[PDB]
C-alpha cells in the first residue's frame, strides 16, 4: 500500500525546486541588491583627477 | 505479532540484513490449523505446498528479505521539501530588503565604480594576477 | 633528606605529639622571639609622587574613595602624600 | 588592496608576502587533497552492500595513518619555519618609523633626523573624491622610500589596536607600554591598504592604514615639507 | 588465523552436530553472515540440514536469502549457489525464496 | 665625528620583536652621560649616539613622560 | 601519653554502612561491592547471578580484555546464552533482606 | 560530654517519611522558610536593580 | 511535587533533561545574536549602529553559543543523562553537587543579559582583552556583569567536572576496567579534566580585571608595571584547552552514533581512539599561544607553539580514520543521526586543516584577526559541535522522551541546515584570505559579494532553526511511543526502556570478573 | 544446461577496498601533478616574469602622472 | 528503531497550523523590532 | 513518588497539543526575541 | 529497595539556594561597585552562610545519624576533595603566574627593576618567617590530630585539633596586623597587586581552612567521627595541608625571592 512519498513525491519534487529557483532569481535579479561583481570585463574605466 | 511497551527487557524480533534469524519467531500463537501446520512441517516439507511454505515463512519472519530492504521516494520529499524551505528563506530577505536595508552607499553608483577602476588601474591594484594584471595597458581595454 | 634525628620503628600519636611540643612549638616560639625584637616601627621614606604608585583610576567603594582597605596613616600616603 | 569577489591573497609587495604566497599554495594543496581523500572515502564507505560486521583488527593500519600525516606534517612545518626565520633576519634598516595606535586614528613618528609626526585619519565617505575608495582613505598617507628597508616600531596610547597590511605581509599589534618592531620593504611604489586588526571600541572598523611608496628623493622632499 | 579449506570445516562440522539446537543455529548464521564472504555451498548445505532436523522449514528459506543478500551487487554468486544446493534443496524438498515469491517487494 | 647617521643599528642586546627596553637603555644611557660630562667638567656630545638612537627609537610621548617625570622628581630609574 | 572515648565502627556505625559492615564480616556482599568470580559457564556449570526480582542485566566481557562489553537481561528460568560468547547464566532470584 | 549518637540515629531514622533537611523538626522548617525568602526575595530585589541600572539617571 | 522534582532535584536523568532546556533555549538566544550580525554585515553601510553595540552583539553571540548552550547541552544534558546509564551507576557521584551545577546556569546567563542592558554594553569580544575591557574604555558595570557570568559559569562547571570525574572512576561496576566503558564516558571524563584544570586559571585571570576595574590593582596596566599581555596568556591558557572542551563530547557521541548506524557493535580501534582523545586532551594544554602571533613574541617561541599545534592533527587523525574504518563493511542505516555524523566527520575535518594553516605563525600574520579564522572556528563549532549535537540529539530523543520523531521531516531539517552553515561559512575563507579583518560592523566595498552570500547562508540556517522547533513539537504532538530498539546489547542505555524509569539500576548489573 | 562457474566468494568487501584506494591513490598523485602547474608553477612564473624586466622608476613615473600621490606631483 | 502508531495523530492541517504558528512566534518580533529600527535610531 | 513514562518525565505539559504549540512558542519565542529587543532598548537610550 | 552501596540524596533545596545566592554575591558586589550600596551583597552573603551550613548539616544527618557513608560513598568523596583541591592549585597558579611574569621583566614604569622603584618589601626574616613556622608546626599539630583519632584517643585528638586551630588563627592575626603595618598598599601598582591579591586568597583559603577545622574541632566533641571513619576530618587536613604548601610557595617565591 502507497505511503505518503509514492503518492505526493513527484509533487514535492516538482513543486518544491520551482518554488526555490522561481524566488531565488527573483531575489537575486529585481530588488536592487548590489552583489558588486568583478569590474574585469564589465566596466569601463573613467577620468577621475 | 502485537508488541507492547512493558516488553523492553524481553527477546524480541526485528527484520535486519545481518541478524538474519531473530531471538523470537514473528508470530509466538498459534491458531488450530497453524498448529496442524507445525505438525505438518515434522515430515517432509516435499509434502508441504506452496501456500503452506509460504505460511510457514510468515510465523517464523514478518519480512522478506526483499520487502526489507526495499528502496523509497523518501527522497524526492526530502529534497523537494528542502528546497521550499530555501525557498522560503529568499522570501524573508526579499522582505529584509525592502523594510529593513536603506540605500547603500554612493560609492556603488555606476558612475563611482567606473572612476574608482580607472584608479585602481592608475595605481596598478594586483599588477601581477589579481587585478591590474587583467588590464591591458597598450591597448586601453581589459585583456581579452 | 633525612633530618637528624630517628625514631620511624613506627610513626604514631606519641611520635607526633613529640614533634609538636618538641620541635614545631619551640620553633614558633624562636621564631615569636626573633619577631618581637626586630619589630620597632622604622623612619617611614620621604614621599615622592611616582605614577607607577598609589594608583587610582577608580574610587576604591569605601570611606572617601581616596583610602585603600587598611590604610595606615603613619605609613601609607595618598596619592597627595601624608596626612597629617 | 582587496577587488570585488577576490579569492586569494592580495598580489605579494614584498619579497616576504611572495614567500608566503607560494607556501600557501603548498599548504592548500595538502588540506584540498587531504578533505578530497576524506570526502572520497566517506563515499566509498556508503556505497556498497557488502558487509563485515565482525571484529576489525587495528594494530597496523593505524601505523599507516600516523606515519602519513607526520610526514605531511613535516612536510608543511620545514617551510613554514624556513619562512618564519627569515621574517626574524638581520637586515640592517635604512629608516625607522614608528606608529601610534589612537582611539580612532594611528599617528605616525619620523624622528631619525628631524621632528616629523602627524595624524592619519580615515575620509569620511560623504568627503572622499571621485573614484576614492569608502573606509579605505586617510586624510594624510604613511609616505615611504620604496626599495629600501624600513623598522616599522608600533605601539598604542590608548587600548589595543593592530597595525596591518596585508599587501606587505605585515600586521603587528599595538599594545600600550609596549614597542613591537618590524621591517618593511616594498619592492614596488604605489598605495597599499590596511586596517586596524584589533578591536577597540566603537570605531574599529574605520581607521585605516593608507602607505605611499616613492622613491627617496620624493620621500625626503615631503619629509622636509611636513616640518 | 587458518586457510580457507580449516574455516570452511569448522563450519561444516559446526552445522553437522546432529543434536544442535536452535540457539545454536541462530548464532551459528548470525555470526557467519558477520564475515566478508559469501559461505561456501558446502556450509549451506550443512545448516539447511540442521534446519531440517530442527524442523524448520522457515528457516532454512531465510538462510537461502542471507546467503543472496551476502553477495551483494555480484549478481552471479547466489545462482552458483542454489545449482550446487539443488540436489540438496530436492531431497529435503527446500522451496527456493524465488519459488515462493519472497523475492518479489 | 665617527657619525653620519641614517637610524639605530641592530643591537644584539635587544634582537626581538620588543624593542621596549632598546628605547629604554638607550634614554637612560643619553641622561646618564649627560650628568656625568655635565658635573666633572666635560662636554654633552660624547652622549651624542645615545642622544640619537633613543630619539629615533622612542615614541614621542614616552620620551615627553620621561622628561616631565625627571623635572618632577618622579622618574623610577636611576640616573 | 594514651586513653579512650573515641567510639568505634562497630559500636557507632547505622544504617546501610553498617550493613555492609556485618555482610563483610560473614563474607557475605549483598550489596554487590565485589566482582563475581566466573564458574566455567556451560550448561552444566551456569555463572548463578542472585537478583532480587525475576530479571537483572547481565553484561558479559567475552574474553579477557575485550573492550566491549555485551549486555542482556537475565530472566528467571532456563539459563540463558550471552548472545556474542554462548557463556551461560542462571537467575537465582530472591531475599538479601531477612 | 556525654555521646549522645544513637538518639541522634533514632530521631534521623524515624520512618516519618521526611526529607533529610527537615527531619530535625520544626526549627528545620523555620530555617528553610528564612533561607529561601531571603533568596526569593533577594532574587526579586536583584531583578528590580537591573530594571534600575537599565536606564540612564542623565 | 512539581517543585520538589524540578527544582530540588537529586535525579540524573531529570537535571539531564533541565540541562537540554536550558542548552535549547541558549541556542535561540545565540541565534538571534548570529542573526543580528550577519543583518549588519548583509550589505555594506551602517544598520544599527557603530562598533560598540555591533561587538555587544558579536561577544553576547560567542559567550552565549560556548557557555549556555553548546557546555550545557553536550556535557550537562547528554553527559548527566548518558553517563551513569552507560556504566550501569545508580546516578552520579554527587547528585545534590549535580543540581547546583545546573542552577548556577540561569542566574550566569541572567548576568549576561544584564551586562547588555546596562550602560552601553560589553562590546569587548569574548575574549574581553584589556585595555579596552578595562575601567576606562568600558566604564561602568557591564564588563563587571560579564566577568561575574563567567565566574557562575565556572564554579558551575568546575563542580560538574568533578561530580563526572568521580562518577566514572568510582562507580563503574567492579569488574569493569576503565577499558571497558564507553567512548562517550570516556570523552566527558577528559572533557571534566580539562575543565578542572583550565577553568581556575581563566578564573584568575578575569579576577585579576575585577581587581584592575574596581580595587586600583594594576596586572594588565603598563601604568602601575602591569602588562596587557599577561592578561591574554591566562585567559589563552584557558581558552585553547576550551575549544577542547567544545569538540571532545561531540567526539565521543560520533563515535557511538556512527558505530550505532553501521551496525556494528564497536568502533573501529578502541584503545586507539582513548589513546586520541587523552593525546589530544594533553596536547591542548601547551600550545595556547597560538592566539597570540600577532602580539610581538620571540622567534623560537613561534616556532614552538607552531610545531607543537600541529602535532595535534596526529592523534586528531586516527580518530578521523577510524570513524571511516567503523563505516567500512556497515550495514548502513541511513538515519537523520547518521546524516549528522557523516557531515561531522567530512567537515570537522575541513575546519581542522584551516586550523594547520592557521598554526603556521608565518602565515598567522596575515590570517590572524581575519575572517579565516572565523571560517576555521564556524566549521569546527557551527558543524564541528553543533552536528554532533543534532546527531546525539535525534538520536537519543526516543531514549530522553520515550517518543519518535519524524524521520523525514529530520532529514528535511538536515538538508537546510547543511546548505546553511556552507553558504554562512564557506565564502568566509575568501574574506579573510583577502584581508577582511574581525568584528567590523562594515566593510570596505570591494568584499561585498561574499558578505552578502555568507548572511544569505545564515538567513537558510535560521530556516532550519525554527523547523527544528516544530519538529520537536511536531513529536510531543503525535506521541508515536517507541517499542523496540535494535543492538542492546552494545548500547546499555537503551536496555532499561524509553524513556528508562526514574530509579534505574537500583539493582546493578551483573558482571563476572573470569 | 550449462552449469555456472564458482565465482569468487571470499573477500569481496577487502578486495573493492583495496582497488578503490589505489584508486584514490593514483587520483592524488594526478592532482599534485595538476595543481603544481595551474596553481603553484603558475604563480611562481607570473611574479618571475613580472619582475624580470620590472622598471620601477618607470611604474611610479606613469603613477605620479596619473595623479595617484600626496608626495609626488 | 520500531514505534507505535501515534496515539494523537497530527494531520497535514495540524502540522501546517503548528509550523506557521512556530514560524510566526520567531518572525513576527524581529520583524517588528527591525522595521521600525530608523524610528529606534533617530528618536 | 512521581509519574514516570512517556510525557510525564518532563516539566512541561504534553496532554493537550494546542496548549503544548503554545508554550513552546512563548518558551522558544522568547528567547530568539530578546536580542531584538536588547538592541531596542539600547538604541531608544542614545 | 536497591542492592548497590551508593547513596541516593533526598531531593534538597540547597542547590537551589546556593545557586541564588551566587547571583546576590555577584549582582550585590556591582550594586557595591558601581551603586555604592551593600544591601545585595549582605543579602547574598547570609544566604550564601545559611545554605552551605544547612548543606553540610544534612551532609553529616546522612552519615554520622543516618548510616549512608557505606566505604564506596567515602571512597567518592575523597576523589571528590582530591579534585576540588586540584582545581584550588590551579587558581593559585595563575596568581604565581602573574607575579613570576611581572617580576622576571619589571618594566619601565617601575624603573626596570624588582622590587619597583619605591617599594620597600617587609622583611622576610621577621612576621613572614614566624607565619611560616606557625602553619609548619600546625601541620605537624594536625598529624598528630590524625593519629590520636585513629589510635582511638578522645582527649589528645581534641588537644592537637585544638593547638591546630589556634596556630591558624594565630596567622590570620599575624597577618590581619602586617597588612596594616605595610608601607605599600593594593594600588601600589603592580608589586602590591599580586602582593595582596595572592596572599589575599592564601588568607581567604586559612579562614576557611581554620573554620573547617572547627566544625571538626565541635563535630569531635559530640563524638561523630569512630577511630576508622572520620572523613570530614581527613579533608579539613588535606586541605589544611594544602593551604600550608601554598604559603610555602608565597613564601619562597613573593617574600623572599621578590624581596
Ligand atoms: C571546537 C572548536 C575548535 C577546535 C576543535 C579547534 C581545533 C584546532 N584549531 Fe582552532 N579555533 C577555534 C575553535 C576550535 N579550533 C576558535 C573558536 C578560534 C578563535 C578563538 C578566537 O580568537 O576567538 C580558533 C582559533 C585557532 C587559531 C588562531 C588563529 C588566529 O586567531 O590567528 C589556531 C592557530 O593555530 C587554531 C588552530 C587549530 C588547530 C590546529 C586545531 C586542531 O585541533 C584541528 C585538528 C584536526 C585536523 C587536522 C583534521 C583531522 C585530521 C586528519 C584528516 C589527518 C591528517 C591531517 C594533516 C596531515 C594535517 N585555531
Ligand atoms: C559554538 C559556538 C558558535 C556557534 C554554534 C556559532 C554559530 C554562528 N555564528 Fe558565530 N562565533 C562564535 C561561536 C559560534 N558561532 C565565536 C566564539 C565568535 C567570535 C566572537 C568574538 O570575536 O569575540 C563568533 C563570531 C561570528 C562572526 C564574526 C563577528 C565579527 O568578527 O564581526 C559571525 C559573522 O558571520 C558569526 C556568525 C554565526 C552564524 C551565522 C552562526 C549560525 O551558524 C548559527 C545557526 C544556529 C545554530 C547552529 C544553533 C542552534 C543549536 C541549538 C539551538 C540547540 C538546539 C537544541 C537542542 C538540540 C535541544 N559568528
Ligand atoms: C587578613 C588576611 C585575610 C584576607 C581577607 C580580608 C578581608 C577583606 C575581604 C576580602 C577577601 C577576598 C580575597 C581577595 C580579594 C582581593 C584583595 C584582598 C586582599 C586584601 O586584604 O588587601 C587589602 C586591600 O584590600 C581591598 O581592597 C579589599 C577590598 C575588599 C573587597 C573584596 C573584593 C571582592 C573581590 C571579589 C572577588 C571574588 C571572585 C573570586 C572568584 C572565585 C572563583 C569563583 C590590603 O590593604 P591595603 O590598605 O591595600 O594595604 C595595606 C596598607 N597598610
Ligand atoms: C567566615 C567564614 C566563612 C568563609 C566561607 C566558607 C566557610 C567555611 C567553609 C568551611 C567548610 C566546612 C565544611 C564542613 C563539612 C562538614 C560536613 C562533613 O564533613 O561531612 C563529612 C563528609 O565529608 C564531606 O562531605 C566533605 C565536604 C568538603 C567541603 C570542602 C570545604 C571547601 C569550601 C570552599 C568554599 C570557598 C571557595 C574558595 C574561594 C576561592 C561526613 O562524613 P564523616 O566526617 O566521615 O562523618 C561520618 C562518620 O561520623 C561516620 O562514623
Ligand atoms: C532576523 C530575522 C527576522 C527575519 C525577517 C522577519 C520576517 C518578516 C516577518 C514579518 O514581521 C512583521 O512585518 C511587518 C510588515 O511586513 C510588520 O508590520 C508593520 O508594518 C506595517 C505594514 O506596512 C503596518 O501595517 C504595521 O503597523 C506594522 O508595524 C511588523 O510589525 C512585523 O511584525
Ligand atoms: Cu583601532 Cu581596531
Ligand atoms: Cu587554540
Ligand atoms: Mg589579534
Ligand atoms: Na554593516
Ligand atoms: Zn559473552
Amino acid at each position: 500500500a502507497p505511503d505518503f512519498h509514492d503518492k505526493y513525491g513527484n509533487a514535492v519534487l516538482a513543486s518544491g525546486a520551482t518554488f526555490c529557483v522561481a524566488v531565488w532569481v527573483y531575489m537575486a535579479t529585481q530588488i536592487g541588491i548590489e552583489w558588486n561583481p568583478s569590474p574585469v570585463g564589465r566596466v569601463t574605466p573613467k577620468e577621475w583627477r | 505479532s502485537v508488541v507492547k511497551s512493558e516488553d523492553y527487557a524481553l527477546p524480541s524480533y526485528v527484520d535486519r540484513r545481518d541478524y538474519p534469524l531473530p531471538d523470537v519467531a514473528h508470530v509466538k500463537n498459534l491458531s488450530a490449523s497453524q498448529k496442524a501446520l507445525k505438525e505438518k512441517e515434522k515430515a517432509s516439507w516435499s509434502s508441504l505446498s506452496i501456500d503452506e511454505k509460504v505460511e510457514l515463512y510468515r510465523l517464523k519472519f514478518k519480512e522478506s528479505f526483499a520487502e526489507m530492504n526495499r528502496s523509497t521516494n523518501e527522497w524526492k520529499t526530502v529534497v523537494g521539501a528542502a528546497m521550499f524551505f530555501i525557498g522560503f528563506t529568499a522570501l524573508l530577505l526579499i522582505w529584509e530588503k525592502h523594510y529593513v536595508y536603506g540605500p547603500i552607499p554612493h560609492t556603488f553608483e555606476e558612475e563611482w565604480v567606473a572612476k574608482q577602476t580607472k584608479r585602481m588601474l592608475d595605481m596598478k591594484v594586483a599588477p601581477i594576477q589579481g587585478f591590474s594584471a587583467k588590464w591591458d595597458y597598450d591597448k586601453n581595454e581589459w585583456k581579452k | 633528606a633525612s633530618a637528624a634525628k630517628g625514631d620511624h620503628g613506627g610513626t604514631g600519636a606519641r611520635t607526633w605529639r613529640f614533634l609538636t611540643f618538641g620541635l614545631a612549638l619551640p620553633s614558633v616560639a624562636l621564631c615569636t622571639l626573633n619577631s618581637w625584637l626586630h619589630s620597632g616601627h622604622r623612619e617611614r621614606p620621604a614621599f615622592i609622587p611616582y605614577h607607577h604608585l598609589r594608583i587610582r583610576t577608580k574610587p576604591f567603594s569605601w570611606g572617601d574613595g581616596n583610602h585603600t582597605f587598611f590604610h595606615n596613616p603613619r605609613v601609607n600616603p595618598l596619592p597627595t602624600g601624608y596626612e597629617k | 588592496m582587496a577587488y570585488p569577489m577576490q579569492l586569494g591573497f592580495q598580489d605579494a609587495t614584498s619579497p616576504i608576502m611572495e614567500e608566503l604566497l607560494h607556501f600557501h599554495d603548498h599548504t592548500l594543496m595538502i588540506v584540498f587533497l587531504i578533505s578530497s581523500l576524506v570526502l572520497y572515502i566517506i563515499s566509498l564507505m556508503l556505497t556498497t552492500k557488502l558487509t563485515h560486521t565482525s571484529t576489525m583488527d587495528a594494530q597496523e593500519v593505524e601505523t599507516i595513518w600516523t606515519i602519513l600525516p607526520a610526514i605531511i606534517l613535516i612536510l608543511i612545518a620545514l617551510p613554514s619555519l624556513r619562512i618564519l626565520y627569515m621574517m626574524d633576519e638581520i637586515n640592517n634598516p635604512s629608516l625607522t618609523v614608528k606608529t601610534m595606535g589612537h582611539q580612532w586614528y594611528w599617528s605616525y613618528e619620523y624622528t631619525d633626523y628631524e621632528d616629523l609626526s602627524f595624524d592619519s585619519y580615515m575620509i569620511p565617505t560623504s568627503e572622499l573624491k571621485p573614484g576614492e575608495l569608502r573606509l579605505l582613505e586617510v586624510d594624510n598617507r604613511v609616505v615611504l622610500p620604496m626599495e629600501m628597508t624600513i623598522r616599522m616600531l608600533v605601539s598604542s596610547e590608548d587600548v589595543l589596536h593592530s597595525w596591518a597590511v596585508p599587501s606587505l605581509g605585515l600586521k603587528t599589534d599595538a599594545i600600550p607600554g609596549r614597542l613591537n618592531q618590524t621591517t618593511l620593504m616594498s619592492s614596488r611604489p604605489g598605495l597599499y591598504y590596511g586596517q586596524c586588526s584589533e578591536i577597540c571600541g566603537s570605531n574599529h572598523s574605520f581607521m585605516p592604514i593608507v602607505l605611499e611608496l616613492v622613491p627617496l628623493k620624493y620621500f625626503e622632499k615631503w619629509s622636509a615639507s611636513m616640518l | 588465523h587458518e586457510t580457507d579449506e580449516e574455516f570452511d570445516a569448522r563450519w561444516v562440522t559446526y552445522f553437522n552436530k546432529p543434536d544442535i539446537d536452535a540457539w545454536e543455529l541462530r548464532k551459528g548464521m548470525n555470526t557467519l553472515v558477520g564475515y566478508d564472504l559469501v559461505p561456501e555451498p558446502k556450509i549451506i548445505d550443512a545448516a539447511l540440514r540442521a534446519c531440517r532436523r530442527l524442523n524448520d522449514f522457515a528457516s532454512a528459506v531465510r538462510i537461502l536469502e542471507v546467503v543472496k543478500d551476502k553477495a551483494g551487487p555480484h549478481k552471479e554468486i547466489y545462482p552458483y549457489v542454489i545449482q550446487e544446493l539443488r540436489p540438496t534443496l530436492n531431497e529435503l524438498g527446500i522451496s527456493t525464496p524465488e519459488e515462493l515469491g519472497l523475492d518479489k517487494v | 665625528k665617527i657619525k653620519n647617521y641614517q637610524t639605530a643599528p641592530f643591537d644584539s642586546r635587544f634582537p626581538n620583536q620588543n624593542q621596549t627596553r632598546n628605547c629604554w637603555q638607550n634614554y637612560l644611557d643619553f641622561h646618564r652621560c649627560e650628568k656625568a660630562m655635565t658635573a666633572k667638567g666635560g662636554d654633552v656630545s660624547v652622549c651624542e649616539w645615545y642622544r640619537r638612537v633613543y630619539k629615533s627609537l622612542c615614541p614621542i610621548s614616552w620620551v615627553s613622560t620621561w622628561d616631565d617625570r625627571r623635572a618632577e622628581g618622579t622618574f623610577p630609574g636611576k640616573i | 601519653a594514651s586513653g579512650g572515648g573515641v567510639p568505634t565502627d562497630e559500636e557507632q556505625a547505622t544504617g546501610l554502612e553498617r550493613e555492609v559492615m556485618l555482610a563483610a564480616r560473614k563474607g557475605q556482599d549483598p550489596y554487590n561491592i565485589l566482582a563475581p568470580k566466573a564458574t566455567s559457564g556451560t550448561k552444566e556449570d551456569p555463572n548463578l547471578v542472585p537478583s532480587i526480582t525475576n530479571k537483572r542485566i547481565v553484561g558479559c566481557i567475552c574474553e579477557e580484555d575485550n573492550s566491549t562489553v555485551i549486555w542482556f537481561w537475565l530472566h528467571k528460568g532456563e539459563a540463558q546464552r550471552c548472545p556474542s560468547c554462548g557463556t551461560h547464566y542462571k537467575l537465582v532470584p530472591h531475599q538479601l533482606a531477612h | 560530654f556525654e555521646n549522645r549518637v544513637a538518639e541522634k540515629q533514632k530521631l534521623f531514622q524515624e520512618d516519618n517519611g521526611l526529607p533529610v533537611h527537615l527531619k530535625g523538626g520544626a526549627t528545620d522548617n523555620i530555617l528553610y522558610r528564612v533561607t529561601m525568602t531571603l533568596c526569593l526575595g533577594g532574587t526579586l530585589y536583584s531583578l528590580y536593580c537591573l530594571g534600575w541600572a537599565s536606564f540612564p539617571h542623565k | 511535587m512539581f517543585i520538589n522534582r524540578w527544582l530540588f532535584s537529586t535525579n540524573h536523568k531529570d537535571i539531564g533533561t533541565l540541562y537540554l532546556l536550558f542548552g535549547a533555549w541558549a541556542g535561540m538566544v545565540g541565534t538571534a545574536l548570529s542573526l543580528l550580525i550577519r543583518a549588519e554585515l548583509g550589505q555594506p553601510g551602517t544598520l544599527l549602529g557603530d562598533d560598540q553595540i555591533y561587538n555587544v552583539v558579536v561577544t553576547a553571540h560567542a559567550f552565549v553559543m560556548i557557555f549556555f548552550m553548546v557546555m550545557p547541552i553536550m556535557i550537562g544534558g547528554f553527559g548527566n543523562w548518558l553517563v551513569p546509564l552507560m556504566i550501569g551507576a545508580p546516578d552520579m557521584a554527587f547528585p545534590r553537587m549535580n543540581n547546583m551545577s545546573f542552577w548556577l546556569l540561569p542566574p550566569s546567563f541572567l548576568l549576561l543579559l544584564a551586562s547588555s542592558m546596562v550602560e552601553a554594553g560589553a562590546g569587548t569580544g569574548w575574549t574581553v582583552y584589556p585595555p579596552l575591557a578595562g575601567n576606562l574604555a568600558h566604564a561602568g558595570a557591564s564588563v563587571d556583569l560579564t566577568i561575574f557570568s563567567l565566574h557562575l559559569a565556572g564554579v558551575s562547571s568546575i563542580l560538574g567536572a568533578i561530580n563526572f570525574i568521580t562518577t566514572i572512576i568510582n562507580m563503574k561496576p567492579p569488574a569493569m576496567s576503565q577499558y571497558q566503558t564507553p567512548l562517550f564516558v570516556w570523552s566527558v571524563m577528559i572533557t571534566a579534566v580539562l575543565l578542572l584544570l583550565s577553568l581556575p586559571v581563566l578564573a584568575a585571570g578575569i579576577t585579576m580585571l575585577l581587581t584592575d576595574r574596581n580595587l586600583n590593582t594594576t596586572f594588565f596596566d603598563p601604568a602601575g608595571g602591569g602588562d596587557p599581555i599577561l592578561y591574554q596568556h591566562l585567559f589563552w591558557f584557558f581558552g585553547h584547552p576550551e575549544v577542547y572542551i567544545l569538540i571532545l563530547p561531540g567526539f565521543g557521541m560520533i563515535s557511538h552514533i556512527v558505530t550505532y548506524y553501521s551496525g556494528k557493535k564497536e568502533p573501529f580501534g578502541y584503545m586507539g581512539m582513548v589513546w586520541a582523545m587523552m593525546s589530544i586532551g594533553f596536547l591542548g594544554f601547551i600550545v595556547w599561544a597560538h592566539h597570540m602571533f600577532t602580539v610581538g613574541m620571540d622567534v623560537d617561541t613561534r616556532a614552538y607553539f607552531t610545531s607543537a599545534t600541529m602535532i595535534i592533527a596526529i592523534p586528531t587523525g586516527v580518530k578521523v580514520f577510524s570513524w571511516l574504518a567503523t563505516l567500512h563493511g556497515g550495514n548502513i542505516k541511513w538515519s537523520p543521526a547518521m546524516m549528522w555524523a557523516l557531515g561531522f566527520i567530512f567537515l570537522f575535518t575541513v575546519g581542522g586543516l584551516t586550523g594547520i594553516v592557521l598554526a603556521n605563525s608565518s602565515l598567522d600574520i596575515v590570517l590572524h584577526d581575519t575572517y579565516y579564522v572565523v571560517a576555521h572556528f564556524h566549521y569546527v563549532l557551527s558543524m564541528g559541535a553543533v552536528f554532533a549535537i543534532m546527531g546525539g540529539f535525534v538520536h537519543w530523543f526516543p531514549l530522553f522522551s520515550g517518543y519518535t520523531l519524524n524521520d523525514t521531516w529530520a532529514k528535511i531539517h538536515f538538508a537546510i541546515m547543511f546548505v546553511g552553515v556552507n553558504m554562512t561559512f564557506f565564502p568566509q575563507h575568501f574574506l579573510g584570505l583577502s584581508g577582511m579583518p574581525r568584528r567590523y560592523s562594515d566593510y570596505p566595498d570591494a568584499y561585498t559579494m561574499w558578505n552578502t552570500i555568507s548572511s544569505m547562508g545564515s538567513f537558510i540556517s535560521l530556516t532550519a532553526v525554527m523547523l527544528m522547533v516544530f519538529i520537536i513539537w511536531e513529536a510531543f504532538a503525535s506521541k508515536r511511543e517507541v517499542l523496540t530498539v535494535d543492538l542492546t546489547t552494545t548500547n546499555l542505555e537503551w536496555l532499561n526502556g524509553c524513556p528508562p524509569p526514574y530509579h534505574t539500576f537500583e539493582e546493578p548489573t551483573y558482571v563476572n570478573l573470569k | 544446461s550449462t552449469a555456472l562457474a564458482k565465482p569468487q566468494m571470499r573477500g569481496l568487501l577487502a578486495r573493492r577496498l583495496r582497488f578503490h584506494i589505489v584508486g584514490a591513490f593514483m587520483v592524488s598523485l594526478g592532482f599534485a601533478t595538476f595543481y603544481k602547474f595551474a596553481v603553484a608553477e603558475k604563480r611562481k612564473k607570473a611574479y618571475a616574469d613580472f619582475y624580470r624586466n620590472y622598471d620601477s622608476m618607470k611604474d611610479f613615473e606613469e603613477m605620479r602622472k596619473a595623479g595617484i600621490f600626496q608626495s609626488a606631483k | 528503531i520500531t514505534a507505535k502508531p501515534a496515539k494523537t495523530p497530527t494531520s497535514p492541517k495540524e502540522q501546517a497550523i503548528g509550523l506557521s504558528v512556530t514560524f510566526l512566534s520567531f518572525l513576527l518580533p524581529a520583524g517588528w523590532v527591525l522595521y521600525h529600527l530608523d524610528n529606534y535610531k533617530k528618536s | 513518588h512521581y509519574e514516570e513514562g512517556p510525557g510525564k518525565n518532563i516539566p512541561f505539559s504534553v496532554e493537550n497539543k494546542w496548549r503544548l504549540l503554545a508554550m513552546m512558542t512563548l518558551f522558544f519565542g522568547s528567547g530568539f526575541a530578546a536580542p531584538f529587543f536588547i538592541v531596542r532598548h539600547q538604541l531608544l537610550k542614545k | 529497595h536497591q542492592t548497590h552501596a551508593y547513596h541516593m540524596v533526598n531531593p534538597s533545596p540547597w542547590p537551589l539556594t546556593g545557586a541564588l545566592s551566587a547571583l546576590l554575591m555577584t549582582s550585590g558586589l556591582t550594586m557595591w561597585f558601581h551603586f555604592n550600596s551593600m544591601t545585595l551583597l549582605m543579602i547574598g552573603l547570609t544566604t550564601n552562610m545559611l545554605t552551605m551550613y544547612q548543606w553540610w548539616r544534612d551532609v553529616i544527618r546522612e552519615s554520622t545519624f543516618q548510616g549512608h557513608h557505606t566505604p564506596a560513598v567515602q571512597k567518592g568523596l575523597r576523589y571528590g576533595m582530591i579534585l576540588f583541591i586540584i582545581s584550588e592549585v590551579l587558581f593559585f597558579t595563575g596568581f604565581f603566574w602573574a607575579f613570576y611574569h611581572s617580576s622576571l621583566a619589571p618594566t619601565p614604569e617601575l624603573g626596570g627593576c624588582w622590587p619597583p622603584t619605591g617599594i620597600h618589601p617587609l622583611n622576610p626574616l621577621e612576621v613572614p618567617l614566624l607565619n611560616t613556622s606557625v602553619l609548619l608546626a600546625s601541620g605537624v599539630s594536625i598529624t598528630w590530630a590524625h593519629h590520636s583519632l585513629m589510635e582511638g584517643d578522645r582527649k589528645h585528638m581534641l588537644q592537637a585539633l585544638f593547638i591546630t586551630i589556634t596556630l591558624g588563627v594565630y596567622f590570620t592575626l599575624l597577618q590581619a596586623s602586617e597588612y596594616y603595618e605595610a608601607p605599600f598598599t593594593i594600588s601600589d601598582g603592580v608589586y602590591g597587586s599580586t602582593f595582596f591579591v595572592a596572599t589575599g586568597f592564601h588568607g581567604l583559603h586559612v579562614i576557611i581552612g581554620s573554620t573547617f577545622l572547627i566544625v571538626c574541632f565541635f563535630r569531635q566533641l559530640k563524638f561523630h567521627f569512630t577511630s576508622n571513619h572520620h572523613f570530614g576530618f581527613e579533608a579539613a587536613a588535606w586541605y589544611w595541608h594544602f593551604v600550608d604548601v601554598v604559603w610555602l610557595f608565597l613564601y619562597v617565591s613573593i617574600y623572599w625571592w621578590g624581596s
